[PDB]
RNA sequence: GCCAGCAGCCGCGGUAAUUCCAGCUCCAAUAGCGUAUAUUAAAGUUGUUGCAGUUAAAAAGCUCGUAGUUGAACUUUGGGCCCGGUUGGCCGGUCGGAUUUCCAACGGGGCCUUUCCUUCUGGCUAACCUUGAGUCCUUGUGGCUCUUGGCGAACCAGGACUUUUACUUUGAAAAAAUUAGAGUGUUCAAAGCAGGCGUAUUGCUCGAAUAUAUUAGCAUGGAAUAAUAGAAUAGACGUU
RNA sequence: AUGGUAGGAUAGUGGCCUACCAUGGUUUCAACGGGUAACGGGGAAUAAGGGUUCGAUUCCGGAGAGGGAGCCUGAGAAACGGCUACCACAUCCAAGGAAGGCAGCAGGCGCGCAAAUUACCCAAUCCUAAUUCAGGGAGGUAGUGACAAUAAAUAACGAU
């Protein structure tokens, strides 16, 4: 209906967001992201659904104006900015770093990180061009804009940033024997091998991996992130390393685990 | 091999030899033309606004003899030209002359009743306070 | 809008209405075990009726399939936790031999009259709808309860109640106040 | 009573707003549940901050009375509270006069009564003696 | 005394009326009863679950047919080793629950028996075929601290290529009010989102749920059922 | 009518409309037509399962403002407590000319079986301002009220 919407009814929130469902008649939602909106986030949400670090969400205006909170070593007082995966948020009071990544379930994950670490960043690469006078770039999901980068860098890999700065520190290629998260589809919230791409190409590519416990599997080329070879997997990875069970095994270890 | 097609393509032609046969099952026939919107009092209803005319008595069907009582009505909307039936007592007194009265069925579809010839219905209330007290007194008329 | 909330009726009435032949076996029970309407008997009867199906459903996966397992073994744990089905019976199988009757012992209406504290099942219930019995330190007012095995041992009688503390009980603030 | 007795749960060391933030409870045997005012003191006794800058709002008084529980908000220096605190709140311990705007209904209707004139209007004033008097 | 009248239907009333009119008497609901209309269940008298079609109302006059609808079977079964969940026994190990040997049920991941896992370039390794050292103690396939040759799918991310469907799993995304449902003594209840304790002289608090929420579409594990596709004027891998 | 190509048109897209072009698009798996006492749904009655009916009506959409059109302002209207007409209504008049839209609350009429006080307030609830302060038949709250629904008095105990 004419131009475009500008609301979100909650519900149509996505549902790993794993908001309410009652109360707030409205979820938000996020505006014109660097992310995609599906699998992102506010921080509306992960400063009071998630943490609590808010209580409202008039209180979490009032945690930013105070610009007391960096995305990407910088300050944003928006309210609904549109976080994503492999961010940096950094708390300012608090030193208290968290790299925003999938739970194994299936979430988002609330993961810590080693005050050096927030430092850098796992730039993918979503392609490649001689662009304007003459000059070559690779434009990252990050939704970010990436200049005089080297040739050996080809279509579908990351590359570690400075924050600090735009600058492309370290490459890592796509070849059969490294590791990957699985960003989106059944699998997100897992690594972590490249078996074997299945090539074809109107267009659909697959890919196939295994994990730490030697399950496996076959997924779309689009929804792959590389990070290290097999161990160095360039972070940290939140618990459970990222891993999926026979809920034959989650039971028990809430069971192990009785203690209180 | 009874009569019917069978092998594996005989999707076409069974979708159609039911939506065929289902014609007659009289029910399918009501609700299709259905009749309930043109056809009848109600149309595609269940009760109503109606207004009286006369008093008419209508005697018996016959294992029976029994003269009822029945009015006539007007109603308030095709304006058919009906009749309708009361209970309990005389009940008949009660629904005077051009008084407004509340109708609906006789709980048979249609059809028509008991003992009673072409009628199809009763009268609920009258005024609209029931009939049921305007013979148990526990209300009484304007 | 809103989430419109949601709701399922716990009856299922009967499929023929009137019969001197199953009528004669709820007032033999109301009763025996109390009750009230006969929107309890048929309450259960449904919850029964309910359990009954997800064995049914499993029995036809294998035997051995993820599914069956689990439930079998988490659907059993929840009728160990409510004293239900007894240990020793909990193949799975078997949960199907529960009549109405069993679950009946294992409302608080009755488990109380069993901790006897109560003339007849009755002086059973008054005493539950009056405040009066209590888990952890904890009222409970109402019949239909469900009896948890592990708690069972803890019910009384409450600080609040007349009948274990606080004080005597209103028809007493008279026989002191006319000598 | 008897006595009160507050024991606490959830502490969450909030940085961001100096605040200190909980979930309370709440043993009573004879009180018949608890007054706030008194409350805070009793926070306040153990946390030093002196009452004022305090809070504790949806208590909810368990079913028999017997126990309660809410929400636990220490902060530090009640300079911060006059802050992130939502006025409604204040008007519970007495920290702030309470605003004695119109109902709605008015504050509304006089927004259509100066969206008309355009400006102040105050040649409409001396445009009522030249009309007035001819 | 077949006239008044009643009676939803069967039917009373034509000189002793258990029905009308009315007295007493009793029965049923009861601050609420009756009455008429419409709808529901009753209705397995519209029907998929669940009908009837020898004569009750119904098999076309009989055959061919484009749709519709159904459609024989056959394309990895078996066995081999593992290792672990959490129900159930046998100790309660103890001032009513914590877990080990003994041990049944039962799922489930590996891996191997000729065994695709779209698969290449990194980074990734996560695991042991490793073993540089060895030994707490039941006269030892009961117990895990450590770098070096060597595990790839625990996975990032670019590509080349990865038949397709329905079906099913989950999971999300989903407006409250309604409906089910936990709490909770509005004096009870219908309700409601409240209340609970103190030093009731000045402060403490527990909450305000879960669940249903289907028909379309996504993401997802299943690979039985049921379809469908590759190669019979020749294709398939390829070290040349 | 269905597409092509280009322009005008719009805040834009598009046979939206026009220049020229091509002959297409729908249809027994129910189109187009006729009916609907049809505003849609959330949901309400019924309640073993499967069901059948009703959802004008307390929230979410849309549509009108007596019919029909066209447009001034403004970001924001095809507005009806804004204007021009037109037509169907009907009011004032010194007959020259004016002025008008309850299906907002009220109330009366008419219709009819069929449904209430020309009452008191911004105190709550919330909205409009230039704005704490005005104003708000939005809202509330009394009156009438058997629509339903909740609780539950109309007699206890003697002794004879």
């Amino acid at each position: 209906a004419r131009g475009p919407k500008k609301h979100l009814k909650r519900l149509a929130a996505p549902h790993h967001w794993l908001l309410d469902k009652l109360s707030g008649c409205y979820a938000p939602r996020p505006s014109a992201g660097p992310h995609k909106l599906r699998e992102s986030l506010p921080l509306i949400v992960f400063l009071r659904n998630r943490l609590k670090y808010a209580l409202n969400g008039r209180e979490v205006k009032a945690i930013l104006m105070q610009r007391h909170v960096k995305v990407d070593g910088k300050v944003r007082t928006d309210t609904t900015y549109p976080a994503g995966f492999m961010d940096v948020i950094t708390l300012d009071a608090t030193n208290e770093n968290f790299r925003l990544v999938y739970d194994v379930k299936g979430r988002f994950a609330v993961h810590r990180i080693t005050d050096e670490e927030a430092s850098y960043k796992l730039g993918k690469v979503k392609k490649v061009q001689l662009g304007k006078k003459g000059v070559p770039y690779v434009v990252t999901h990050d939704g970010r804009t990436i200049r005089y980068p080297d040739p050996n860098i080809k279509v579908n890999d990351t590359v570690k940033i400075d924050l600090a700065s735009g600058k492309i520190t370290d490459f890592i290629k796509f070849d059969a024997g490294k590791l990957v998260y699985v960003t989106g589809g059944r699998n997100l919230g897992r690594i972590g091998t490249i078996v074997h791409k299945e090539r074809h190409d109107g267009g659909f590519d697959l890919v196939h991996i295994k994990d730490s416990l030697d399950n496996t599997f076959v997924t779309r080329l689009n929804n792959v992130f590389v990070i290290g070879e097999q161990g160095k997997p360039y972070i940290s990875l939140p618990k459970g390393k990222g891993i999926k069970l026979s809920i034959a095994e989650e039971r028990d270890r809430r069971r192990a685990q009785q203690g209180l | 091999g009874k009569g019917k097609p069978r092998g594996l393509n005989s999707a076409r032609k069974l979708r159609v030899h039911r939506r065929n046969n289902r014609w007659a099952e009289n029910n399918y026939k009501k609700r299709l033309l259905g009749t309930a919107f043109k056809s009848s009092p109600f149309g595609g209803s269940s009760h109503a606004k109606g207004i009286v005319l006369e008093k008419l008595g209508i005697e018996s069907k016959q294992p029976n003899s029994a003269i009822r009582k029945c009015v006539r009505v007007q109603l308030i909307k095709n304006g058919k030209k009906v009749t309708a039936f009361v209970p309990n007592a005389g009940c008949l007194n009660f629904v005077d002359e051009n008084d407004e009265v509340l109708l609906a069925g006789f709980g048979r579809k249609g059809k028509a009743k008991g003992d009673i010839p072409g009628v199809r219905f009763k009268v609920v209330k009258v005024s609209g306070v029931s009939l049921l007290a305007l013979w148990k007194e526990k209300k009484e008329k304007p | 809008p809103r989430a419109p909330r949601t709701y399922s009726k716990t009856y299922s009435t009967p499929k023929r209405p009137y019969e001197s032949s199953r009528l004669d076996a709820e007032l033999k029970l109301a009763g025996e075990f109390g009750l009230k309407n006969k929107k309890e008997i048929y309450r259960i009867s449904f919850q029964l009726s309910k359990i009954r199906r997800a064995a049914r459903d499993l029995l036809t996966r294998d035997e051995k399939d993820p599914k069956r397992l689990f439930e079998g073994n988490a659907l059993i744990r929840r009728l160990v936790r409510v004293g239900v089905l007894s240990e020793d019976k909990k193949k799975l199988d078997y949960v199907l031999a529960l009549k109405v009757e069993d679950f009946l012992e294992r409302r608080l209406q009755t488990q109380v009259y069993k901790l006897g504290l109560a003339a007849s099942v009755h002086h059973a219930r008054v005493l539950i709808t009056q405040r009066h019995i209590a888990v952890g330190k904890q009222i409970v007012n109402i019949p239909s309860f469900m009896v948890r095995l592990d708690s069972e041992k803890h019910i009384d009688f409450a600080p609040t109640s007349p009948f274990g503390g606080a004080r005597p009980g209103r028809v007493a603030r008279r026989n002191a106040a006319r000598k | 009573s008897d006595a009160v007795t507050i024991r606490t749960r959830k502490v969450i060391s909030n940085p961001l707003l100096a605040r200190k933030q909980f979930v309370v409870d709440v043993l009573h045997p004879n009180r018949a549940n608890v007054s706030k005012d008194e409350l805070r003191e009793k926070l306040a006794e153990v946390y030093k901050a002196e009452k004022d800058a305090v809070s504790v709002f949806g208590f909810r008084t368990q079913f028999g009375g017997g126990k309660s529980v809410g929400f636990g908000l220490v902060y530090n220096s009640v300079a911060e509270a006059k802050k992130f605190e939502p006025t409604y709140r204040l008007v519970r311990y007495g920290l702030a006069e309470k605003v004695e705007k119109a109902s709605r209904q008015q504050r509304k209707q006089k927004k259509n009564r100066d969206k008309k004139i355009f400006g102040t209007g105050k040649r409409l004033a001396k445009k009522v003696a030249r009309r007035n008097a001819d």
